[PDB]
């Protein structure tokens, strides 16, 4: 059961980069599935069905026209406009996978994306002003969406997995998705409905297959994956946020996944891996892979 | 041995061009004769013989290297000796923005007008030789490297052919570097083949001359290193000024240690090493299975050191493509194609950059990691107190070294990691010559001494201006001492600067009909001598420090006032040495002086890339409606506009800053009404009459009231107090 | 679990200057939405103002601060119940700034008289017009139904204090006066009920 959901965001968002000051306009299938987990934790949701039968995909952008998917990694004969252009609309796709789109249309493209605009705002800390001390001042990167433009993913599931998912994002509206969140940042509202254009597309055999969410394979498929495989290797880490991990924020374990796009000439059934170590409870970390197949 | 003749022969078989202007081989060969050590037979043999008339009249023994020597020369090049060195931009871009006559003068700018070399001129450089190869100089193994950098040095700008009919644009230098390449390469060919009698299949039959051309011999190699910008950037603000000057040149230096190991495993010089650009290195190695047994362990175990230190925050990918003599000499039109090859296998590369073993160990963490260090992040790594990372502290204590020192030091002990089990550090001539002793095979290289006689030293380009560092006490101060200003307000300006189209002038400026290696390699050394040597020489009373200085990024922060001058004097010189061509789009931008480094640069970087947007060669000073092209910041501007207000203001008596406000608010105000008020501020303001109605006119039009506004805000910074 | 939305507007009775270039300009321009322009406040600023109030009236490390407004010390880490979201310029607000064609945000010129030379030094500070109304959203999150009516309690006395303190800019010299205005408190999520609970 694919479920395309849309999320327009009131408020500027964070979703930052290892940096703080850094700020992303999306953001990955890990992040998305944490925010998951918190809220069903929050709500005394049962985990099974969000590990087992729940398959998302990487917030992606939509603007006014179309919706965005991230650029299939694959071997194109102007390369600069193609490498700096990194999502492509769901008609074009198509265009983009035959080799139909040259350097001009990448280019144009890439200037069609108008999901939004990306800030710094500049901050202080007053805490140490009343102990005698002075402001911190830091910045907070934010990603203000245009009115029209927002990000969605989709998610395919069980219905009573589907079901459980609209409760999370009932909830998430309110508690918020990527960094800063009860600080400003992160609020939004989302609509949740099949999508006619996704489930056709979603619905091709191709030679080639593209990930659309940050997955990793199991050390078993792996081998069988890789061969004849573009793709890109993105350091997903970060600390841990809850309150029974640890009595202080302890670092996730470092993990390396395949970033959106990667095309693969054999597909992989992606798996949550715990990357949680010396901890009270595990913190599980969505690999598991989203799979549009697609013919070069 | 054999090879090392060869290669002295080789990158010597020319020597008999300079002492004939002040034939090319009959004179040559009496000339290293006169030198004990150069007069080998391996390499007298190899000069005289070069050329095809003197080898056909030859009395060797069929396996001297002179037949290498002469088809290495004949690959390399496919009769006024006065003759002047053409410039490599009278040919790049030649169809669109045409072939000019700009010519080198006897670091040099091609100055365009019509001179000769005069044979005094020759025979100055000919003593000079002379002097260098009898006392200076010296035939070794470890010696060749000195004579690579003594002909850089002195035959950089010579022409290769004296003919006038064929253009002057590849000189003596590079000619000689790129036959001493063909040549070690041929020799290694053939030393695979078991070729023991080299005049069977080189020269003796022409027919089969021409099929060693058509013969694929070569390996046009590319190693480019990815995550640079990233690495260089992955920095917090607590010292990036630091890092920002280090990382940049570790990145450099590495770089270089990485293609000297490759040429350290195939026992080849750094001739074969074709160009380095920014974080690219393409060469040119011999086609043996030794040579891609060589590659296939390098690319593999430097993958492994990259993937052991930065993990995948920096990687390398080496890709090779194999060619022939033809390919080369650009015959059937594809050399451009065997480049294209190349770079389309080191993208293959670049999507497919780790193994399944290595995306295991990626994802096979042990433990946290608990603490991190700040600039990159990673706590696998062990951090130390200071919450540094041992690469980390090892670039920040760099910085100020290679701000300094000028002899940089791969030992096996020093500040920062680099790739063979070996660390990069920063010391003077005497710190250089106690690491030699004390660790053998220890490789120095030397930072902006094109000075030869030092057997184990290799010349390395980097521009290292820095004018708080003239004085002990502005040292001391950094960056505040730029705004130690007694009038003006104390900002400080930071420029950041791309060329245009540099990708596209290499794929495509060169002409088919003149694409070469050499050419190529010729426009590569001119370009990075420009933004490492020459870059210095145009900023040299600025207060500016350059943070860093890459292929074709540059970025400097200084004094607001002497950052926006010297970018338009480097604009200005770019066009000089470029002959038109080659243009380069920046951004100025202007913040306090205690502004977070981090935070200028981010700026300054989206200037830069405003101004790239759309027309190109364009400077984004200051806000981003302040985008304007070159000449009208230099000219429409400061000449037009702002000279003349700063003259008015300063001769008039009852004129002051309030009047310079009350303009730039009614210029700003944009209300359509404020032209007039304008217009009875200047009527009252009893100023000059050509000058009051010049800036109604201005006032009165678009695209000239901005840059009016400009100008005003311009003065006011200058004149502040 | 459940959230409680509060949603309010921010009258500014004093022209507020939240604040975070061009010569004879703004030299402090008010943050503003980087596509609209339209000025608004962080959910930073407000949080921070109310847990300083909150923390002057409690006594921040009490307990109840840390608790409403989150905490990271080592064996106390807590989520912050309150979500201050940014408050954007409310449509109502920009319309009757539209009328009467008056600019958002007003220039307010001030001086520094010093006390050696007698000089002034003036800047040019950008303040929220009087009069605009921010549209201000707020999600309470009910980790203890016990503590609902203690943190409630609170975060009246905060709102009030708010109301008497300045918003962030420099309100000493009169830039931050505020009233807040509850025109709703839901239960976007779960069964609890907040119809006793009042904000004001
Ligand atoms: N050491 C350096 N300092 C400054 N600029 C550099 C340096 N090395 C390379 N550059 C510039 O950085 C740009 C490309 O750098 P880089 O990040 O390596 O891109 P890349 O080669 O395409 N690798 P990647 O971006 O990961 O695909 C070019 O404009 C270079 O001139
Ligand atoms: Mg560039």
């Amino acid at each position: 059961v694919v479920k395309l959901v849309k999320l327009t965001f009131k408020s500027p968002v964070h979703f930052g980069m290892k940096r703080l000051s850094d700020s992303n306009h999306t953001i990955a299938a890990d992040t998305l599935f944490s925010a998951l987990i918190i809220e069903a934790l929050q709500q005394q949701l049962e985990l099974s069905h969000l590990l087992n039968n729940l398959v998302i995909t990487d917030l992606f952008p939509y603007n006014k026209t179309s919706y965005f998917l991230p650029k299939p990694l694959i071997r194109i004969e102007g390369y600069k406009a193609f490498k700096k252009l990194t999502y492509i609309p769901v008609e074009n796709y198509s265009e983009y996978l035959r080799g139909e789109i040259d350097s001009l249309e990448a280019s144009k493209i890439a200037e069609s994306l108008n999901l939004g605009k990306a800030s710094l705002s500049t901050k202080v800390s007053l805490q140490a002003v009343d102990h005698n001390g002075e402001s911190e001042p830091y910045s907070v990167g934010n990603f203000t969406f245009y009115p029209e433009s927002g990000l969605y993913f989709l998610a395919k599931g069980n219905a009573d997995t589907i079901g459980q998912l609209e409760i999370l994002m009932h909830a998430l509206q309110y508690s918020g998705i990527g960094g800063k969140r009860s600080a400003g940042y992160g609020q939004f509202r989302c609509t949740i409905e099949d999508s006619g254009k996704f489930d056709s597309l979603l619905s091709q055999t191709g030679n080639i297959a593209i990930l659309l969410s940050s997955a990793m394979a199991s050390d078993e498929e792996l081998v069988d994956c890789l061969e004849d495989a573009r793709y890109l290797l993105k350091k997903r880490t970060g600390f841990v946020q809850s309150k029974t991990y640890a009595d202080q924020l302890v670092k996730k374990k470092d993990f390396y996944a395949f970033s959106a796009g990667s095309t693969f000439y054999q597909k992989f059934n992606g798996k949550i891996f715990d990357v949680s170590d010396n901890g009270r409870h595990s913190v599980y970390r969505y690999a598991k892979a989203f799979w549009l197949e697609g013919k070069i | 041995n054999k090879k090392l003749e060869l290669m002295y022969g080789s990158l010597l078989h020319d020597i008999g061009k300079i002492v004939y202007r002040s034939t090319h081989s009959k004179i040559g060969s009496q000339f290293l004769n006169k030198f004990k050590p150069f007069q080998l037979s391996g390499i007298v043999d190899s000069v005289s013989y070069h050329h095809y008339k003197e080898l056909a009249s030859s009395s060797l023994l069929d396996d001297s290297v002179a037949y290498i020597t002469y088809i290495a020369d004949n690959i390399a090049s496919g009769f006024d000796k006065r003759a002047p060195l053409a410039s490599i931009f009278n040919v790049v871009n030649s169809e669109t923005k045409g072939l000019a006559n700009y010519t080198y003068s006897f670091y040099r700018y091609p100055t365009d007008a019509k001179k000769e070399y005069t044979s005094s001129q020759y025979a100055a450089l000919v003593n000079k030789m002379t002097d260098d190869l009898s006392n200076k100089l010296k035939v070794g193994p470890d010696s060749f490297s000195s004579l690579l950098q003594w002909t850089e040095s002195l035959w950089s700008y010579i022409p290769s052919s004296t003919d006038t009919n064929q253009v002057m644009d590849v000189s003596l230098y590079d000619h000689s570097k790129i036959t001493c390449a063909i040549a070690s390469c041929i020799y290694d060919y053939l030393t695979e083949m078991n070729c023991v009698n080299y005049r069977k299949e080189l020269f003796s039959p022409y027919e089969k001359t021409k099929q060693f051309y058509q013969e694929d011999v070569f390996l046009l190699v590319s190693l480019d290193m990815s995550g640079i910008q990233d690495f260089i950037y992955n920095i917090s603000g607590s010292k990036a000024l630091k890092s920002l000057r280090s990382r940049s040149f570790y990145l450099e230096t590495m770089l270089e240690s990485l293609v000297d190991d490759l040429l350290s495993d195939l026992e080849l010089s750094r001739a074969n090493l074709l160009y380095t650009g920014g974080g690219h290195a393409y060469l040119l190695l011999p086609n043996t299975e030794r040579a891609r047994d060589v590659l296939a362990s390098f690319e593999g175990e430097m993958k492994e050191w990259f993937i052991k230190i930065f993990k995948t925050d920096l990687s390398v990918a080496i890709a090779y493509k194999a060619c022939t003599g033809e390919d080369l000499m650009n015959s059937n039109g594809t050399y451009s194609d065997l480049w294209q090859t190349v770079s389309r296998k080191l993208s293959d590369k670049k999507a497919h950059k780790y193994s399944l073993n290595e995306i295991k160990l990626f994802n096979s963490t042990i433990h946290a990691g608990t603490q991190e260090c700040k600039e990159c992040l990673r706590s696998d790594i062990d951090i130390s107190e200071d919450s540094l990372c041992k690469i980390c502290e090892g670039i920040i204590a760099i910085s100020n070294d290679l701000r300094d020192y000028s002899f940089f030091v791969v030992s096996p002990e020093g500040k920062v990691p680099l790739p063979r089990n070996r660390y990069l550090s920063v010391e003077n001539q005497d710190g250089a010559e106690r690491k030699i002793k004390m660790n053998k095979e220890t490789r120095i290289y030397s930072k902006n001494q094109p000075f030869v006689g030092k057997q184990l030293v290799t010349n390395l380009w980097m521009c290292d201006y820095d004018f708080s560092t003239l004085n002990p006490e502005t040292k001391k101060q950094g960056i505040a001492s730029y705004v130690n200003r007694e009038v003006g307000i104390p900002r400080l300006g930071v420029l950041r600067a791309d060329i245009d189209n540099l990708g596209t002038t290499f794929i495509k400026g060169i002409p088919e009909q003149y694409r070469s290696i050499s050419r190529t390699a010729t426009l590569s050394r001119q370009l990075s001598m420009f933004f490492k040597f020459e870059l210095s020489n145009i900023l040299k009373g600025a207060r500016i420090s350059v943070i860093y200085s890459g292929g074709d990024d540059l970025f400097l922060i200084g004094a607001w006032d002497d950052v926006i001058s010297k970018a338009l004097v480097l604009r200005k010189a770019f066009t000089r040495f470029s002959a038109g061509k080659l243009t380069f789009s920046a951004g100025i931008g202007m913040y306090p002086v205690k502004y977070p480094i981090s935070k200028m640069a981010s700026e300054t970087g989206v200037l830069e890339d405003l101004a790239k947007r759309g027309e190109k060669n364009q400077v984004a000073l200051w806000n981003d409606s302040k985008v304007f092209g070159w000449s009208q910041l230099e000219e429409q501007i400061l000449k037009e506009k702002m000279i003349p207000l700063q003259e008015a203001l300063t001769n008039s008596q009852e004129h002051g800053k309030s009047f310079l406000y009350k303009m730039l608010e009614l210029l700003r105000n944009e209300d359509q009404i404020n032209i007039a008020r304008l217009a009875y501020l200047l009527a009252r303001s009893s100023l000059s009459e050509e000058l009051t109605q010049s800036i109604f006119a201005w006032s009165q039009n678009k695209q000239q009231k901005v840059e009016l506004i400009t100008a005003i805000e311009y003065l006011v910074y200058q004149i502040r107090e | 679990y459940s959230k409680i939305r509060i949603v309010g507007k921010i009258d500014v009775l004093t022209g507020l200057h939240i604040g975070g270039s061009m010569i004879g300009a703004i030299a402090s321009p008010v943050v503003r939405d980087p596509y609209s322009r339209l000025p608004i406040i962080p959910g930073s600023s407000i949080k921070g103002k109310m847990r300083s109030l909150l923390a002057k009236h409690i006594g921040q490390d009490a307990p109840e601060i840390l608790r409403l407004f989150g905490s990271s010390q080592k064996g106390a880490i807590q989520s912050s119940r309150l979500q201050i979201s940014d408050a954007f310029f409310s449509k109502a607000s920009q319309e009757e700034f539209d009328k009467k064609d008056l600019a958002y945000t007003e220039t307010k010129f001030e001086n520094t008289i010093s006390r050696l030379t007698a000089v002034a030094n003036p800047r040019q500070i950008e303040r929220v017009t009087r009069g605009a109304s921010f549209d201000f959203h707020i999600i309470y999150n009910v980790e203890n139904i016990n503590e609902v009516m203690a943190d409630f309690e609170n975060i009246k006395t905060a709102i009030h204090l708010l109301e008497n303190d300045y918003l962030g800019g420099g309100g000493t010299r009169g830039n931050g006066r505020i009233r807040f205005v509850i025109d709703s408190i839901d239960t976007v999520v779960g069964d609890f009920d907040s119809s006793n609970l009042s904000i004001k």
